[PDB]
């Protein structure tokens, strides 16, 4: 005598929401007073047709269970790095399953690296960083990865007074004018070389480069990465491969809203404006990109985005980079574990978290989190891990608890590590009905003569009642 | 809650002029209420942008307005061995308007500025500039603090101190009830940013035309500083006075630095002499707290109480994540001499780059209940993200949490709609204060009139 | 000084 | 330099006359000059600033106006006070220059001069030298000439001239004119005579005195 | 209300170095340019210099480089002018002035400052007495103040009571000496009948002497 019996129910539909342990008996020859609501024991001992049991079993098997790939390196991006990547998973009113995912930091993976440049006059003694920068970067880089392409573009400000000098005249063409000295015109962004595998053509690109001047000490760098990330082709972002932008500057930044000294108050509207002329075109009469907007783009394309500035200002940008997740920032100074290895340790300080995220996940569905790190180190209540070298591998154990029984029976979401390609699959489907039900008898002779619907052994009253 | 949101008035101005960037109400001597409006894009005499100032008539259907005509034509000035040059081409003429008494005042904050002498120059700067104007008595009158005629290589000299040439006055502006001017100059002192104030009265009477530098003995300016923590601050990107030191026979002013101490922000509130009394700092980096400020009593104490806009606040989210809606701050004066606590309100947006906040305006008293209120804009808020006006009631505990009405924009897409906002003025006299609300994007503004209150 | 200069 | 050429150097005018003075540039100074008052025996005035604006304070009377290299004060309805200097002044360039200047003087009927001669006195010839004063007071206009003469003959050596500036309630001028000898030069002669020129009189008007004689 | 209180009158050697001060009153010296103007009876005004007080900043007339040097003192909101190696050309009234609005307009003046030049040294006046020769109906009678040094001297007839009817000239340096002359007219019947005495008075060599006129 348990809560299926003493709940009396009226039909199999409501017999299987009471308890995810409840099953319904559909039998014809079941003795007088005898509940078909029980436990699945309990039927067969009064006798119960086996096949007249109706008792769903919430399960979880795979459908596509690749094995982890052991080297990132060839093939056509036919590389596993989570699995499994598609598994269904049947669950009744009120009842619970568990499944698992393992990811795994993939070993020689393809790298872009697109160098994003302060060339304002500020930057004569910081030029040094970028000297020989397309070979000092592949090297330590071929450590890690055998697939690399380097890229860069550089950066001064809103060509526009007054950040910009505007006389005299001369001062237009030649802004070092009123100096001994002669520097180029003012930019605000330009595209100078896509991403290519051609280290050499980095490092001779970057001898051809030199810096502009303008008034106020912020910079328009923002401006630039913007456009470095919302001009796919152009930059040359490649669909499988970690993509790293690195923003390198000695002095703080304009932000949203600044603009307005310029009388630009159009905000920034996410797109791209970068002309066959490889410059920003509306860098002139567009605001500058506000933290939010930036992270929208980085996060859509991908991107992450390293801050490689000064000590001067490092605290200034490690604070950004707390409202702009995923960020790393590293010291660009003449003495530290090595400035422009920068890159390397950002790299692999990038690749040492593993986040879970959880997308078009149902209303009704709850998920818990049993994470694996380290060393067979369970810890409950976690869906990221930190610490991490690239080649090591993690798991997680999830729960999916689903509350009542929802009217779409058949729904599906997406279980994603942030940053990652792969992702899980987890095809839903919610069993809250019987076999019996597809066969009833509307109208049926047994109920009320003709004013009920005779299903699953019961009567029930017809539709209109 | 009672503004009537079925029927409005609209004024419209020329396509591309940006008319209703900034407006306000102005009273003539006869006490008749109409509508001043800038147009900082209007078409000048050489086909060139230049400003434009309009002066509205109350009207229940709205429609066309007289320009408020303004002299567009460069200047210069051979003296003293040197030549003065002003440069009116896409200067702004109208980027900020204030109204005070019978007189109307229309800035131009990126009126550009030169000074010739043989082969140096002081650099063509935007000084900024104000046009002051008697529209009844046709009086005309105009100040600019900023213009200077020391030369370039004095100011590299000097390492740049005193360096007013990028002041931008007029920028933001107020008038004191005593009929004192104030102007905020984001760019003053490379980019410190400073005020100039100077009365009215002695704008007008120390002004003559064809003399571009002249002396204004009662002006006064904020000083300049050595500190990194104002460096690009912005101070005086937007300004209000008020009365925050109990003694009232002096006057308060209230400056918003939407980027000091490395774009933490903050608003801090001086006396007539620049000293300051209290400084309050921004929440989140970026958020440009300060971007505006709105002075005003809403829990009826008799004491004015204080509202800060940071139009680019981002909330906190669900799995760690950041969404960026603006926020409002409340600080409600203490009783007697005592500093400004923590904010007794946080009012927060909604709406992804509503940017919440970036107007706030006070009502009056809307709805007659004896607090008054306020107006808060996201102009890319509501649903639709083409702009949208809250109203917050006063209460004896500060103000509601929750919004009273919501004036969504009859404007289309990228009306900016709310990006400037005016009330506690009674324009059709039936004894309501109303809320005038610009659309510089559209080149209209939409005047909502106070009804009794139904409920 | 408070200028975009080294 | 920019030189003023600032005229008339005078002129007599009634109360209530509209007078004119005018400023001339060796070059255009686009409406960079200022007009000056100094009254007799005090400092000076701001008048007009800037080609045409008043100085607070200034009676409306007075008007500056011009362009180019030619300007004009004009003072309507001239007063008792306006009797005095003014100078023009332009900043158009450095170094600063000033016109000439113009002194506004009453104006009335002509008048002869009441000459009087004075021989040494006794103190001054017993200290060893000797002075003849001769007095021109009262006359109009101011245009006078004197002329010293010793034994018939002009006398200009040692001559010291000192004029008067027009008297307030009468309007005249006056001058004094002192030959100064030595004791023992002086007794070489006998006549002495001083001869005022005035425009009153087509012939000179002569007093005279002999030494040795009374 | 705006006022240039200028130093009092300066009297110097040839050769030496005098400093004029121009304090501000009613407003900061600070505030706008302040010019130095020197004023001489025949050759008129002429421009020396300026000075911005804020910054200090100066310009001059080409003619008065090395001679004259314009400093100021924000602290006792003083203005200066200081002449060196002087001479007797530099004997003249100097003025400093000061703009109204215009920057660069003349409009306010200090009440000036008397210099002088000499190296003559304090001498007493000779006064002497000037009776007609030896008839009309009114006479006019004369007082010579002769060989004194500095000015000014204020001459009266008995003692002020002859006011009216007198014509007191200006003074004339004689050769680093002044030289002044006063007449006086009145009827026939008043003299010699009425006793005329000429009052001269030198408060620099502090003597008040006395000459009766005497007919001959
Ligand atoms: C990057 O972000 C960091 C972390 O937020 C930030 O460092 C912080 O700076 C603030 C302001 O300088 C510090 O705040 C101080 O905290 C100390 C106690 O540790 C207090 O004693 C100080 O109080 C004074 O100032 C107050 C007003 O702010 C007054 O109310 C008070 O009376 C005192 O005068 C002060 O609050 C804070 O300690 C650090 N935080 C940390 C963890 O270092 C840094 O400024 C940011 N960098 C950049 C370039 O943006
Ligand atoms: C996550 O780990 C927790 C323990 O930290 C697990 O909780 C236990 O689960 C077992 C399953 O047999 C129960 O018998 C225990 O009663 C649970 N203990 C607690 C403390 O609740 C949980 O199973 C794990 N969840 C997932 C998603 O794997
Ligand atoms: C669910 O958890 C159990 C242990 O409680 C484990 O044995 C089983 O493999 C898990 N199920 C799945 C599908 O991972
Ligand atoms: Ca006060
Ligand atoms: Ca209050
Ligand atoms: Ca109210
Ligand atoms: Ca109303
Ligand atoms: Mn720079
Ligand atoms: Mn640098
Ligand atoms: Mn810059």
């Amino acid at each position: 005598p348990n809560i299926c019996t003493t709940r009396g129910v009226s039909s199999c539909q409501q017999c299987l929401a009471v308890s995810p342990m409840c099953a319904w008996c559909s039998d014809e020859a079941l003795p007088l007073g005898s509940p078909r609501c029980d436990l699945k024991e309990n039927l067969l001992k009064d006798n119960c047709a086996p096949e007249s049991i109706e008792f769903p079993v919430s399960e979880a098997r795979v459908l596509e269970d690749r094995p982890l790939s052991d080297k990132g390196s060839g093939d056509s991006s036919q590389v596993t790095q989570v699995s499994p990547q598609r598994i269904a998973l049947r669950l009744r009113p009120d009842d619970s399953k568990n499944f698992s995912i393992q990811v795994r930091q993939v070993e020689d993976y393809p790298v872009d690296i697109y160098y994003l440049m302060d060339l304002s006059y500020s930057m004569k003694d910081d030029l040094w960083s970028i000297q020989n920068l397309g070979t000092k970067l592949a090297t330590q880089m071929r450590k890690l990865t055998s697939n690399l392409r380097i890229g860069f573009g550089a950066f001064v400000d809103k060509p526009v007074s007054p950040y910009m000098y505007i006389s005299p005249p001369e001062a237009l063409e030649n802004p070092c004018y009123d100096m001994k000295t002669t520097c180029l015109p003012m930019f605000g962004y330009k595209h100078v070389l896509t991403l290519t595998d051609q280290v050499t053509r980095f490092n001779e690109e970057v001898k051809k480069q030199s810096v502009s001047r303008n008034r106020d000490a912020p910079e328009g760098g923002f401006d630039a990465i913007m456009q470095a990330t919302v001009c796919d082709e152009k930059i040359g972002w490649r669909n499988d491969a970690s993509h790293l932008l690195v923003f390198t500057t000695d002095a703080k930044t304009h932000i949203a809203l600044d603009g307005r000294l310029a009388g630009i108050v159009q905000p920034n509207d996410g797109q791209c404006h970068v002309g066959s002329d490889n410059h920003y075109s509306a860098s002139t009469t567009m605001d500058y990109p506000s933290l939010g907007l930036m992270t929208e783009k980085l996060s859509q394309k991908n991107i992450n985005l390293i801050f490689a500035v000064t000590e001067n200002v490092v605290n200034l940008y490690q604070n950004y980079s707390e409202l702009i997740p995923g960020t790393t920032v590293g010291v660009l100074s003449m003495d530290s574990s090595n400035v422009l290895q920068l890159i390397v340790d950002a790299y692999g300080k990038i690749r040492s978290k593993v986040e879970l995220e959880v997308r078009d996940l149902p209303e009704e569905l709850s998920l818990s989190f049993n994470a694996t790190c380290l060393n067979n180190e369970v810890i409950p209540g976690l869906k990221s891990c930190m610490g991490l070298k690239i080649g090591d591998t993690v798991s997680f154990s999830i729960e999916a608890k689903v509350r009542g029984c929802p009217q779409e029976k058949e729904k599906s979401f997406t279980i994603k590590p942030v940053g990652f390609k792969d992702s899980l699959i987890v095809q839903v489907t919610f069993d809250c009905d019987c076999a019996c039900q597809a066969q009833a008898e509307p109208n049926s002779h047994r109920c009320n003569n003709g004013n009920g619907t005779f299903e699953c052994g019961v009567c029930r009253c017809g539709p209109g009642w | 809650l009672n503004l009537d949101p079925v029927q409005l008035t609209f004024y419209a101005g020329p396509n591309g002029s940006q008319f209703g960037f900034s407006l306000d109400f102005h009273k003539d001597s006869h006490g008749r209420v109409a509508i001043v409006v800038g147009a900082p894009r209007t078409l000048g005499p050489s086909q060139e942008e230049t400003g434009g100032v309009f002066l509205c008539p109350w009207r229940a259907e709205g429609g066309q307005c007289p320009s408020l005509l303004f002299d567009l034509r460069d200047e210069t000035r051979n003296v003293g061995s040197q030549t003065l040059q002003t440069f009116k081409a896409r200067q702004g003429l109208g980027a900020s308007v204030v109204s005070w008494s019978d007189v109307i005042v229309a800035c131009a904050p990126w009126q550009h500025w030169n000074v010739l002498e043989k082969t140096e120059e002081a650099e063509k700067t935007p000084v900024g500039s104000c046009f002051l104007a008697q529209p009844e008595s046709g009086r005309r009158a105009e100040y600019s603090p900023c213009r200077g005629n020391t030369l370039s290589r004095i100011y590299v000299e000097n390492d740049f101190s005193w360096d007013k040439r990028y002041c931008e006055a007029g920028f933001s502006s107020v008038v004191t009830q005593a009929g004192e001017l104030v102007l905020g100059a984001p760019g003053g002192y490379y980019f410190l940013g400073l005020l100039a104030q100077a009365p009215v009265a002695d704008i007008f009477s120390s002004y003559r035309p064809g003399i571009l530098l002249w002396h204004v003995s009662s002006q006064s300016l904020s000083f300049d500083s050595s500190n990194p923590e104002y460096f690009d601050g912005y101070w005086g990107y937007s300004v209000a006075v008020g009365e925050f030191d109990g003694d009232l026979n002096t006057t308060e002013y209230v400056v918003g630095a939407p980027t000091w101490s490395w774009t933490l922000g903050a608003v801090e509130i001086l006396d007539s002499y620049y000293q300051r009394l209290h400084r309050l700092r921004g929440e989140q980096m970026a958020s440009y707290f300060g971007h505006s400020v709105a002075v005003t009593d809403v829990n009826g104490d008799g004491r004015h109480d204080l509202l800060v806009g940071a139009p680019l606040y981002m909330e906190s989210r669900a799995d760690r994540k950041l969404a960026e809606v603006g926020r409002v701050y409340l600080f409600l004066q203490p009783r007697g001499p005592h500093a400004l606590g923590a904010p007794s309100l946080l009012l927060t947006g909604t709406q992804l780059y509503g940017r919440f906040g970036s107007a706030i305006a006070p009502l009056g008293d809307l709805d007659r209940d004896g607090y008054n209120d306020i107006a808060v804009a996201a102009p890319y808020g509501g649903p639709s993200g083409r702009g949208q006006v809250l109203v917050f009631l006063g209460q004896s505990e500060g103000l509601r949490s929750r919004p009273s009405q919501v004036l969504d924009s009859p404007f289309p897409t990228g009306s900016a709609f709310g990006f400037s906002l005016r009330g506690a003025v009674d324009i059709d006299d039936n004894g309501y204060p109303d809320l005038i609300v610009g659309a510089y994007g559209a080149n209209q503004v939409a005047v909502y009139r106070a009804q009794p209150v139904v409920k | 000084g408070r200028g975009d200069s080294p | 330099d920019i030189l003023m050429t600032q005229s008339p150097s005078s002129m007599s005018v009634s109360l209530g006359d509209t007078v004119s003075i005018t400023c001339h540039a060796s070059q255009g100074i686009s409406s960079n000059i200022g007009w000056l008052q100094q009254k007799p025996g005090k400092s000076f005035m701001g008048l007009i600033y800037y080609g045409t604006n008043l100085v607070d304070g200034v009676p409306s009377r007075f008007s500056g106006s011009g362009s180019g290299a030619d300007y004009s004060l004009t003072i309507s309805s001239l007063d008792s006070e306006d009797f005095a200097d003014y100078y023009c002044v332009q900043y158009a360039q450095l170094p600063y220059t000033f016109g000439g200047g113009t002194k506004l003087e009453i104006k009335r009927a002509d008048a002869a001069p009441t000459v009087s001669i004075f021989p040494p006195s006794s103190e001054q010839l017993t200290s060893g030298g000797a002075s003849v004063v001769c007095f021109l007071n009262n006359f109009y206009p101011k245009d006078i000439n004197v002329k010293w003469k010793i034994d018939g003959s002009e006398r200009q050596n040692g001559v010291l001239n000192s004029w008067t500036d027009q008297d307030s309630k009468d309007s005249t001028y006056s001058m004094s004119s002192t030959l100064t000898l030595t004791k023992d030069e002086y007794e070489r002669h006998n006549s002495y005579t001083c001869e005022a020129t005035h425009k009153t009189s087509t012939s000179p008007i002569v007093k005279s005195f002999n030494r040795n004689e009374c | 209300e705006v006022q240039l209180q200028q130093s009092g009158a300066e009297l110097v050697k040839p050769g030496a170095s005098v400093k004029l001060s121009c304090t501000a009153s009613g407003f900061n010296i600070k505030d706008t340019y302040v010019h130095w103007v020197k004023q001489r009876p025949e050759q008129g005004l002429e421009w020396i210099g300026r000075i911005d007080p804020a910054n200090g900043y100066t310009k001059y007339d080409p003619k008065f480089q090395g001679k004259a040097t314009i400093t100021a003192d924000t602290s006792s909101n003083t203005a200066y002018l200081q002449l060196s190696s002087l001479t007797s050309e530099d004997t003249a009234v100097y003025y400093c002035v000061r703009p109204l609005y215009d920057y660069y307009a003349m409009d306010y003046w200090g009440q000036g400052t008397s210099v002088t030049v000499s190296s003559a040294k304090t001498t007493a006046p000779s006064v002497y007495p000037l009776a007609p020769v030896c008839t009309g109906s009114s006479v006019t009678l004369g007082c010579l103040v002769k060989g004194y040094f500095p000015e000014p001297v204020t001459l009266t007839w008995n003692s002020g009571s002859l006011s009216s009817g007198v014509h007191t000239f200006p003074a004339v340096l004689q050769s680093d000496l002044y030289t002044l002359s006063s007449s006086v007219t009145v009827t026939s019947s008043t003299w010699p009948s009425q006793s005329i005495t000429c009052n001269v008075a030198h408060p620099a060599s502090s003597t008040k002497v006395d000459k009766k006129i005497e007919p001959r």
